[PDB]
DNA sequence: CACTATTTTCGGCTACTATAAATAAATGTTTTTTTCGCAATAGT
DNA sequence: ACTATTGCGAAAAAAACATTTATTTATAGTAGCCGAAAATAGTG
C-alpha cells in the first residue's frame, strides 16, 4: 500500500473506473533493502516490485468503511457483498477448496 | 468476382435467413452455396536470446509492447546488414528500440537508456548516428519537447489543482517557442526551465533540485535559462505580475550573435586561388632534398654528450621491453615445449 | 506505426444515410438514441492492409490502404442503442464498447 | 454537435480527432458520447 | 542469476549497483499473478500438482 | 559578401622506401616522444612551420598541421632532412593530398530547424547529442556541418577546388526563410 | 518578484531537497583535501565495518556529466613553471620525463598545459624555439635533482639485469 | 546601532564531446563456430 | 575408490569490424570546480 515517506493512505485508481478499462484492480508491493553498494554498504527504503490486486471490502481497499457517500461519489452498490477480484475487466472470485 | 450470366463484379451476401449464400446484384443468381468455415537455427537461437533482451528494457521503463515488436523489425534488418558484428549487445539494442520511441513521439529520452548499466550518454550515442547513416532512415520525427512537460507532473507529486500549471506552462513553453533559445540547445533543458518557471509563480515546490530528479540536467544551466530568458524583452513585464494574457513577439535575439558582436552575380571561377600553382612552387625531386635547406633544422639534433643521459632516464622509465622481453624468451621456451 | 481509423457514412445521391449507415453517426460511432436492424452498421472500422509488412523507412505510397471490416448486428428484433463510452486500457491503446 | 462529455467531469466539449483520450479540466480518461438532437419515434404499447 | 553475471568482469567490480536491474524481474510477479486468476489453473513446482 | 573560407589543415601522406626502426630515430633526437605501450609511433613537433610529423615502423609517414598549400611540401621535405642524419634512403615520390579542411563566417543568425523539417530526407541531425547540424551534399561527394550562428565549417576536401563551387552553392539555399 | 529563489509557500517535503543538497558540498569537500594530502563469514565481518548509510533518492541523482573521460586539473603553480620553462627549455619538447618530474601529474593535461601556453603567452613560446643553447647554468642542481632518487646509472646497471634473464633461457 | 563574518551571488575558467577525414597498428570486443578440458555421472 | 564414457563449458579464433592512437578549425552548449565579490545577518 503506501509509502513510508508521504504517510498517506494512498492515490489508487476507483474499483468501477478500473472495470470499464479493462485493467487489473491492484495495489502496489514496497520494501525496504539493505545491500553492499561498495566502499560503504546502503540500506534503502520503498522499492516497488509488483502489483498486487486485492479484493473489495478488504481493509486495504478504498471502499474499507465507506457511508454511502463516498460510495455515491465512486458509485458502487452499497449492498454489494464484496470477496472477488476485477483483473483485467470481468470479475472473478476464488472457490473455497476442500480436501481429506 | 465474375458471375457466369450476367458477369457482374459485386457480390452480395445474403445473411437474413443465415444460408449465408453470395450472390450478384444484376440478375440474382448464386455464386457459390455451402459455404466452408475455418473452425539458420543459430539465426534463430541469436534473435531468440534478443527476443529476451529488448522485451527486458521494455519491462523497466514501462514501453508498451507495440513499441517492442515494431523495434524488432529494426534489429531484424541491422541483423541482415551487417551492423550486429563488432558492437556490444547491450548497445546494438538500446539503440535499436530509440528509434521505434521517437516514431511514437514519446515522452521517454535516450538518457534513461545509459542509466543503469552506468555508462555515458554518448557512450550508447555513439553508435546511435552510425545506425541512422549506415541504414539510411530520412524520415525522423522532431525531439519535441511539449511532450515532456506533460510528463513531468506525474511523478512531480504537485498539488491536485496540476492541470492548471500545465495550461499554464505550456502557454510559457508555446510563448517561449516562438522565443529564440532552443535551436542548439537541449530538449530537456529548456522543457526542465519552462516547468520550472510556472510552477514557480503558485507554488514553492521549486527546490532547484527536486525537479533535476526529474529532467536530470544541472542545476546551474537551467539556472542559466532563468537568467536567459530576462533579459531579451518582455520578462520584466511579467517578472512581478501580469497575467498570462499577452501576444508579442518581440525582437530576435538568439543569444550566439551577441557574444559574437561583443566580441568585435555569383562568385566567378577564375580568381579564387588555385591548387596546382602551389603544388609546382618547389620542384618535385624524389630523392634529392637540398632545395627546403635552412641553419636552424640542420642544428636540429642530438646532444652529443647527452645522447647517453638521455636514453638513460629513457631506459629508467623502462618497464615495458623488461616485460615485453621474456613474452620473446617464453615464445622460444613455448615453441620447443 | 499503423493506427485503425473510424471513417463512416460514405454517401449516396445527395444523401449520407445508406440503409446500413441511419445510425452510424458522423464520427463512425453509432449514435445513441435510435433504434437497429438487421444489417445497418453500429461501429464502422477500418483496418490497414499491411498489417504484418516490414517497415521500409519512408513515406513514398501510404494513401490507400484501410480495407473495410464492420461489425454488423445480427439478430432477428429491433434492438437500441443505450449508450457507448470510449477510453484507454493501460497501455495507450484505444477502447469502443457501446452496450445495446 | 454536443460532443464527447467526461464522466464525472461532466464538461461539454468537441475533441478534435486522432489528438487525445483525456478530456479536460480533469485527468480523467472515460468519457460518454452524448445524446444526439435527431428525432426518434417509439409506440406507446 | 542477472548480478553474477556482471559481477565476472574486472572493470565492473566497485561501482556496480544491483537494483539499478531491479526492474527487469519486476514484471514476472505480476504477470504471474493475473494469469493464475483470469485462468484458474495454478501450476507448482514444490508439490506438482495441477 | 566577398567572404573567402581560410584552410586550416592540411595533411598528407608519403611512400618511404626504408623501413624504420624506433631505436635509431628517436634515441638522438630532440623532439624524443615515443611510448610503446602507449603509441606504435614517434611524433615531433617544431615551432615553425608550426606542422607536426608522425611516422609508422612499416616506414610510412604522414603529415598533419599545415596551414597553407605549399608551406605543407616545405614542411614534410623538411621533415626528411633529420632522416638524412641516419643511414636510411628517405625518399619521398607521391604527395597525395586528401583532407583540406575550412571554415567560414556568414554573419547573420539563422533557424535550422526550419530546413531540417523541409530538407530532412537529406539532411538531419540530433539536438541533445550535438548542437549543430550535420549537411550532406552528394554532387561534389562533400559533407559538412552547419551552426545557428551563420558560421559554416567546410570540412573534408579530398580536392581544394572540389570546396568551390560547393562553397557558394548552399549559401543561397540556406539564406531563405530568413528571420525578422 | 524575480524568479531567482524566494522562499513563498507550502514547499512539502522540502528538507529532502535540502539535505541532499547541503551534503553534496561535503561530497567535494573530502575530494579537495584528497588531493592537497597528495601533494604533501569472514567477508560479512568486513562489512558491518564498513559505513552504514540510509539512501535518500536525491542523493545519487545524475546529470549528462556522469560516467565520462576526464577530470577537473590542478590549477598550475609559479614553484611549477620554473621546474616546467627550464626543462622545456633544455630539451625540445618532451612529454615523457617531465610527467615523471610532476609526480601525480598525467600525460594528457601536460599535453593540454603545452596547448594552454599556446595561446596565452604566444611570446614565451616563441622564446623556447630560440633557447638552444646552455642556460643560465642552475640546471645542474636539477640534473641530479632528477639523480637522486634511485641513485643507479643506468648505462651500465640497468644491462646485467636482462643478462641475468637471457642466461635463464639457456639454462632452461 | 554598527562591526565582522559569512552565505550567497556571479561570473570565471577549464574542460569537453562533437564533426569529418584522413592516415594506420593495434585494439578492442562481437557472433559464429569450433576446439578442448573437465567434471558429471555412473559403472567400474 | 577410481577410471572411463559424456556432455557441455569455456575459450580460441576467425572473420569481420567498429573502437582507439595524434591534428585543426571553432561554436554553441554543459558541466564541473573556483574563486570574486557583495550583501546580509549575527552579534558586539
Ligand atoms: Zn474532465
Amino acid at each position: 500500500g503506501k509509502k513510508s515517506s508521504s504517510s498517506t493512505k494512498d492515490y489508487l485508481t476507483p474499483p468501477h473506473e478500473c472495470r470499464l478499462r479493462d485493467m487489473t484492480y491492484s495495489a502496489p508491493i514496497y520494501v525496504d533493502i539493505e545491500y553492499t553498494r561498495g566502499r560503504n554498504i546502503i540500506m534503502h527504503k520503498d522499492v516497488e516490485i509488483g502489483r498486487m490486486p486485492i479484493m473489495l471490502r478488504s481493509n486495504k481497499c478504498i471502499l474499507y468503511d465507506a457511508d454511502e457517500s463516498k460510495m455515491a461519489k465512486l458509485n458502487e452498490c452499497p449492498l454489494d457483498p464484496g470477496g472477488y477480484f476485477i483483473v483485467n475487466g470481468t470479475e472473478k472470485v476464488i472457490l473455497v477448496q476442500e480436501q481429506l | 468476382p465474375v458471375c457466369k450470366n450476367c458477369h457482374g463484379t459485386e457480390f452480395e451476401r445474403d445473411l437474413s435467413n443465415a444460408n449465408n449464400d453470395l450472390v450478384c446484384k444484376a440478375c440474382g443468381v448464386v455464386s457459390e452455396d455451402n459455404p466452408i468455415v475455418s473452425e539458420l537455427e543459430s539465426r534463430e537461437a541469436t534473435l531468440n536470446n534478443a527476443r529476451r533482451k529488448l522485451r527486458a528494457v521494455s519491462y523497466a521503463l514501462h514501453i508498451p509492447e507495440y513499441i517492442t515488436d515494431a523495434a524488432f523489425q529494426w534489429y531484424k534488418l541491422a541483423l541482415a546488414n551487417n551492423f550486429v558484428q563488432g558492437r556490444r549487445s547491450q548497445n546494438v539494442i538500446a539503440s535499436c528500440l530509440y528509434v521505434a520511441c521517437r516514431k511514437e513521439k514519446t515522452h521517454h529520452m535516450l538518457i534513461d537508456f545509459s542509466s543503469r548499466l552506468q555508462v555515458s550518454v554518448y557512450s550508447i550515442g555513439a553508435t546511435f548516428l552510425k545506425m541512422v547513416k549506415k541504414l539510411h532512415i530520412t524520415e525522423l520525427p522532431l525531439a519535441d519537447p511539449s511532450l515532456f512537460i506533460q510528463h513531468f507532473a506525474e511523478k512531480l507529486d504537485l498539488a491536485d489543482k496540476k492541470i492548471k500549471v500545465v495550461k499554464d506552462a505550456v502557454k510559457l513553453a508555446q510563448r517561449m517557442s516562438k522565443d529564440w533559445m532552443f535551436e542548439g540547445r537541449r530538449p530537456a533543458g529548456i522543457a526542465g526551465a519552462c516547468i520550472l518557471l510556472a510552477c514557480r509563480m503558485n507554488n514553492l515546490r521549486r527546490t532547484h533540485t527536486e525537479i533535476v530528479a526529474v529532467s536530470h540536467v544541472a542545476e546551474e544551466t537551467l539556472q542559466q535559462r532563468l537568467n536567459e530568458f530576462k533579459n531579451t524583452k518582455a520578462a520584466k513585464l511579467s517578472v512581478q505580475k501580469f497575467r498570462e494574457n499577452d501576444v508579442e513577439d518581440g525582437e530576435a535575439r538568439p543569444p550566439s550573435f551577441v557574444k559574437n558582436r561583443k566580441k568585435e552575380c555569383p562568385r566567378n571561377l577564375h580568381l579564387l586561388p588555385t591548387t596546382d600553382t602551389y603544388l609546382s612552387k618547389v620542384s618535385d625531386d624524389p630523392d634529392n632534398l637540398e632545395d627546403v635547406d635552412d641553419e636552424e633544422l640542420n642544428a636540429h639534433l642530438l646532444n652529443e654528450e647527452a645522447s647517453k643521459l638521455k636514453e638513460r632516464i629513457w631506459i629508467g622509465l623502462n618497464a615495458d621491453f623488461l616485460l615485453e622481453q621474456e613474452s620473446k624468451r617464453l615464445k622460444q621456451e613455448a615453441d620447443i615445449a | 506505426h499503423t493506427q485503425d481509423i473510424i471513417g463512416g457514412m460514405r454517401v449516396d445521391e445527395n444523401g449520407d444515410p445508406i440503409w446500413q449507415h441511419q445510425s452510424l453517426g458522423p464520427d463512425g460511432l453509432g449514435e445513441v438514441g435510435m433504434k437497429v436492424q438487421s444489417g445497418q452498421i453500429y461501429i464502422n472500422k477500418s483496418v490497414p492492409t499491411n498489417s504484418a509488412d516490414a517497415p521500409n523507412p519512408n513515406n513514398v505510397n501510404v494513401q490507400t490502404q484501410y480495407r473495410e471490416a464492420p461489425v454488423i448486428y445480427r439478430g432477428p428484433e429491433p434492438s437500441h442503442i443505450d449508450q457507448v463510452m470510449m477510453s484507454v486500457s493501460d497501455n495507450d491503446q484505444a477502447l469502443i464498447k457501446v452496450l445495446l | 454537435t454536443l460532443k464527447y462529455i467526461c464522466a464525472e467531469c461532466s464538461s461539454k466539449l468537441s475533441l478534435s480527432r486522432t489528438d487525445a483520450v483525456r478530456c479536460k479540466d480533469c485527468g480523467h480518461r472515460i468519457l460518454l458520447k452524448a445524446r444526439t438532437k435527431r428525432l426518434v419515434q417509439f409506440e406507446a404499447r | 542469476l542477472s548480478i553474477d553475471k556482471v559481477l565476472k568482469k574486472p572493470n565492473r567490480a566497485m561501482e556496480y549497483d544491483a537494483l539499478l536491474s531491479i526492474n527487469v524481474h519486476s514484471n514476472n510477479i505480476t504477470s504471474g499473478l493475473n494469469r493464475a486468476i483470469s485462468t484458474g489453473n495454478w501450476s507448482l513446482k514444490r508439490f506438482k500438482m495441477e | 559578401s566577398g567572404i573567402v573560407p581560410t584552410l586550416q589543415n592540411i595533411v598528407a601522406t608519403v611512400t618511404l622506401g626504408c623501413r624504420l626502426d624506433l631505436k635509431t630515430v628517436a634515441l638522438h633526437a630532440r623532439n624524443a616522444e615515443y611510448n610503446p605501450k602507449r603509441f606504435a609511433a614517434v611524433i615531433m613537433r617544431i615551432r615553425e612551420p608550426k606542422t607536426t610529423a608522425l611516422i609508422f615502423a612499416s616506414g610510412k609517414m604522414v603529415v598533419t598541421g599545415a596551414k597553407s598549400e605549399d608551406d605543407s611540401k616545405l614542411a614534410s621535405r623538411k621533415y626528411a632532412r633529420i632522416i638524412q642524419k641516419i643511414g636510411f634512403a628517405a625518399k619521398f615520390t607521391d604527395f597525395k593530398i586528401q583532407n583540406i579542411v575550412g571554415s567560414c563566417d556568414v554573419k547573420f543568425p539563422i533557424r535550422l530547424e526550419g530546413l531540417a523539417f523541409s530538407h530532412g530526407t537529406f539532411s538531419s541531425y540530433e539536438p541533445e547529442l550535438f548542437p549543430g547540424l550535420i549537411y550532406r551534399m552528394v554532387k561534389p561527394k562533400i559533407v559538412l556541418l552547419i551552426f545557428v550562428s551563420g558560421k559554416i565549417v567546410l570540412t573534408g576536401a579530398k580536392q581544394r577546388e572540389e570546396i568551390y563551387q560547393a562553397f557558394e552553392a548552399i549559401y543561397p539555399v540556406l539564406s531563405e526563410f530568413r528571420k525578422m | 518578484c524575480k524568479p531567482n529563489f524566494p522562499i513563498g509557500q507550502i514547499s512539502e517535503n522540502f528538507e529532502k531537497s535540502k539535505m541532499a543538497k547541503k551534503a553534496k558540498l561535503e561530497k567535494r569537500r573530502h575530494l579537495r583535501e584528497l588531493r592537497m594530502r597528495a601533494r604533501q563469514k569472514n567477508a560479512s565481518i568486513e562489512n558491518e565495518y564498513k559505513e552504514k548509510v540510509d539512501e535518500n533518492p536525491f542523493a545519487n541523482l545524475y546529470n549528462y556529466g556522469s560516467y565520462g573521460r576526464g577530470s577537473y586539473t590542478d590549477p598550475w603553480t609559479v614553484e611549477e613553471m620554473i621546474k616546467f620553462y627550464k626543462a622545456l627549455s633544455m630539451w625540445g619538447t618532451d612529454f615523457n620525463l617531465i610527467s615523471q618530474l610532476y609526480p601525480y601529474r598525467s600525460r594528457k593535461q601536460v599535453k593540454a598545459k603545452f596547448v594552454n601556453e599556446e595561446k596565452k603567452r604566444p611570446i614565451l613560446i616563441e622564446l623556447a624555439l630560440r633557447s638552444k643553447l646552455p642556460p643560465n647554468f642552475d640546471e645542474y642542481c636539477c640534473e641530479i635533482k632528477k639523480n637522486i632518487g634511485t641513485v643507479a646509472d643506468f648505462n651500465e646497471k640497468l644491462i646485467e639485469l636482462q643478462n641475468e634473464h637471457k642466461h635463464h633461457m639457456k639454462e632452461i
